[PDB]
RNA sequence: UUCAUCUAGACAGCCGGACGGUGGCCAUGGAAGUCGGAAUCCGCUAAGGAGUGUGUAACAACUCACCGGCCGAAUGAACUA
């Protein structure tokens, strides 16, 4: 209709301490900082009282009042992604071939490489970047478990593993094995 | 406001007609029991598991049609059962403690807790013996029928129970998870 | 909890904004917006400056942060 | 045609003295001037009862001026037009200040969101909604609230000289 | 073999999805339209032919 | 009744074969009905009949697997008459 | 454009009940909540179909209409250009 004015009410917990300018957002809290390049949403911000952040749009369309919700769903992740943090779990499924993975430091890169997928001889290699840390999880049943602070860092490479370990040239709904995500959790819930 | 004209005559015509209110409730119930414990109270005791009325707690609890009724304002927590009892205080506390657990699950109810196995033979016919590739119980079989050797555990906590985990337990005559009755509150006129 | 937010100042049109007629026949007079009719058209009342009581557009007018 | 005027108009259906003194019908229509105010008057009544120009006349013609041309108010409006395929009857809610300023938009409006041109529309009855909360289209209701008043971004300024040395900002 | 509480966890990414009857794209398990523009957001959605 | 869609139970405990009759729906009708049962309607569909039999409605709890406990004789009126159109025996309540 | 709802809590979402007669009459190789015809009923009521969706040996299994508790304001069903 080209609505005149809406808003949302982004909360800022006491552990995190936001610092924004024109359209660039720098969040920082108990476990380091994240910075989010946000130069294509065309929304403004006004402090009200030390924990509540106003977002605004004026004379939008339909999509420019939809993206005004999209900017909300980015920032509230960031206060969660610094205070609460993330932790993924990522379960093996394998039959007749063990899926043994191991980590390599190949000239500053830190690849994680996967061997013996579906009885191949070929060696996989998957890079990671800063802001993530894998851990081959034991005392529990045979998972890779990683963590981090963003959501562009934890999910992107880990689902790319789930993009790597899909079978090709066979059918799909009968060769079920591979690596698949089980639960998207936080490193410190329930406090 | 799905069904307000067929059941708001039934919100009126016998909510005035009863003098003491004993509240109970089950959020998530069975059905062998809800053709039992709703149907067995027939003749004067409709157990009222109706809906929330939270605008008409101000026309029901302000005009004072009944003098000692205005108490049920914060008590719409959980699916409320408020059986109408103009009966004395002798046959009350012993009938509302009927059972805790009931007949076993519908093959995949939520049960993320732990379970124990005793070394007592049950009488399982040779069926599912080639289907124990989830735990692998060392089992002796005495000429066709199984026999439990020793006491071993099954699984720890933090999982989900579906078909291949409940159906061994559904064939075992043990079910301490049926999520039965509660006991809440009693008050007179 | 220092949580610096930029400034993002504006000029927002409450009843009591004195404006400046850039084109028209007032051509630089001082009105006062009174009854906001729609998003682009705007009523004006500056009657001792020599203006009518009309509902001008928004592209025809500019304004000032001075506000009563 | 142009930024319209607004009229009353009254016709008579010429008295044959066999059955004299007819009934003096009345419209209240919209037009750009008086000659098309006359030449749309027969068009409303040719589709009503068997009159044409060689049966009747205009006995007077008056440019109605509007009572309060400065007060704001909500106009309710019923509109019949012809589409590419099928005719319809509508209900918009225009927001304006006077009656011919009200339907000045609506000829220009429904030429956009439907491409119904001027010769294929019959603006039938233009009422007014004088009190709040029963404007049915709520997109003009949300205007009618308490101290709603808003900023207005991206102020371009004008250009007279073809060059500039300043590289302007748009603070407003 | 793959035990039946982790054939489920790999079912939710390979088999239990829907498809478009026109362009054979892979679709979510609850939807109304093929998002992919070449069949024009059409409405013909069947389930995926499962095992057996 | 037999291997049609009804129920009879059996219980075995220490040399005791429970050949009891909980006797689901049909045998309440069949013990009332007329002995030529096996013929002339076991080829086509079995909803042909215009017969009215008895007024002995007090057999309505002591025959087959009650779980209602609510009416002295108004159970099998409100079960059947509808559920077999091979005889009427109750002429109004549809 | 209508037709329905609509702070007596709507439409969501989270939690599950979704029966008893009966595992209807037959119809068969047995058809049981989910192959065919016909009866298309009542009880319980919060509410349940003589069953909308998958499963099989008739099975057994999922869960949905119907429901009941939470946040609390609004949402659908066909169309028209
Ligand atoms: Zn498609």
């Amino acid at each position: 209709m080209k609505y005149i004015q809406t808003e949302q009410q982004i909360e800022v917990p006491e552990g995190v301490t936001v610092s924004i300018k024109s359209r660039i957002v720098k969040v920082v809290g108990p476990r380091g900082t994240l910075t989010k390049n946000l130069k294509h949403i065309d929304v403004t911000f006004t402090k009200v009282n030390n924990q509540l952040i106003k977002v605004a749009v004026h004379n939008g369309g339909r999509k420019h009042v939809a993206a005004l919700r999209t900017v909300k769903s980015l920032v509230d992740n960031m206060i969660t992604g610094v205070t609460k943090g993330y932790k993924y779990k990522m379960r093996y499924v394998y039959a007749h071939f063990p899926i043994n993975v191991n980590i390599v430091e190949k000239d500053g890169a830190k690849f994680i490489e996967v061997r013996n997928f579906l009885g191949d001889k070929k060696i996989r290699n998957v890079p990671v970047r800063d802001g993530v840390t894998i851990e081959f999880s034991t005392n529990v049943k045979d998972e890779i478990v990683l963590s981090g602070n963003s959501v562009e860092d934890v999910s992107q490479n880990a689902a790319d593993l789930q993009q790597i370990c899909r079978v090709r040239n066979k059918d799909i709904r009968k060769f079920l094995d591979g690596i698949y995500v089980s639960h998207k959790g936080f490193i410190t819930e329930d406090l | 406001r799905e069904k307000k004209a067929e059941y708001f005559a039934k919100l009126r015509e016998y909510l005035e007609e009863y003098k003491s209110l004993f509240v109970v409730g089950v959020d998530n119930v069975s059905s062998q029991q809800m053709h039992e414990v709703r149907k067995e109270l027939r003749g004067r005791a409709v157990v009222l598991m109706g809906k929330n009325t939270m605008v008409r707690r101000a026309i029901r609890g302000f005009l004072s049609d009944l003098p000692d009724f205005e108490k049920l304002l914060p008590f719409v927590k959980g699916n409320v059962g408020f059986v109408f009892t103009n009966e004395p205080l002798t046959e009350i506390k012993n009938v509302i403690v009927s059972n805790r657990v009931a007949a076993p699950a519908r093959a995949g109810a939520v049960a993320p807790e732990d379970i124990w196995v005793r070394a007592v033979n049950t009488g399982m016919e040779p069926g599912k013996t080639s289907f124990f590739q989830a735990l692998g119980v060392p089992t002796k079989i005495a000429r066709g029928t199984i026999e439990i050797v020793s006491d071993v555990k099954v699984v720890d906590a933090g999982n989900k129970v579906g078909q291949s985990e409940a159906s061994l337990l559904n064939l075992l005559n043990i079910s301490p998870f049926t999520f039965g009755l509660t006991v809440v509150q009693v008050y007179d006129n | 909890t220092d949580s610096i937010v930029k400034a993002s100042n504006w000029r927002l049109v409450e009843v009591g904004r004195v404006v400046l007629i850039k084109k028209g026949q007032s051509a630089g007079k001082l009105a006062a917006i009174v009854e906001i009719i729609d998003q682009k058209k705007v009523l004006i009342d500056g009657p001792k400056a020599g203006v009518p009581r009309q509902a001008i557009n928004l592209g025809q007018v500019v304004l000032t942060p001075l506000t009563f | 045609m142009a930024h319209f005027k607004e009229y009353q108009v009254i016709g008579r259906r010429l008295p044959t003295e066999s059955v004299p003194e007819p009934k003096l019908f009345r419209m209240r229509i919209f037009a750009s001037n008086e000659v098309i105010a006359k030449s749309r008057y027969w068009y409303f009544l040719q589709k009503l009862h068997k009159v044409k120009k060689a049966s009747g006349e205009i006995v007077s013609i008056n440019q109605i001026n509007e009572a309060h041309p400065t007060k704001v108010k909500n106009f309710g409006v019923w509109v019949r037009y012809d589409s590419r395929s099928g005719t319809h009857n509508m209900y918009k809610e225009i927001r304006d200040v006077s009656r011919v300023a009200a339907v000045e938009t609506l000829y220009q409006d429904m030429a956009a969101r439907h491409r119904a041109r001027f010769r294929s529309i019959h603006i039938l009855k233009v009422a007014e909604i004088e009190k709040t909360a029963d404007v049915k289209r709520q997109y003009v209701k949300q205007f009618l609230t308490k101290d709603l008043k808003f900023p207005l971004p991206h102020r371009v300024q004008k250009s007279t000289k073809t060059f500039s040395y300043k590289r302007p900002s748009t603070f407003y | 073999i793959i035990e039946p509480s982790l054939k489920a966890l790999a079912s939710k990414y390979n088999c239990d999805k829907s498809v478009c009857r026109k362009c054979y794209a892979r679709l979510p398990p609850r939807a109304t339209n093929c998002r992919k523009r070449k069949c024009g957001h059409t409405n013909q959605l069947r389930p995926k032919k499962k095992l057996k | 009744k037999g291997i049609k869609v009804t129920v009879q139970l059996k219980i075995q405990n220490r040399q005791a074969a429970a050949s009891v009759v909980p006797s689901a729906s049909s045998l309440v009708i069949t013990a009332l009905k007329e002995p030529p049962r096996d013929r002339k309607k076991d080829k086509n569909v079995k909803h042909s009949g215009n017969i009215q039999l008895d007024e002995i409605i007090e057999i309505a709890r002591q025959m087959r697997d009650k779980s209602f406990g609510r009416t002295l004789a108004s159970v099998t009126k409100e079960i059947l008459g509808t559920a077999q159109s091979v005889g009427c025996r109750v002429d109004f309540k549809n």
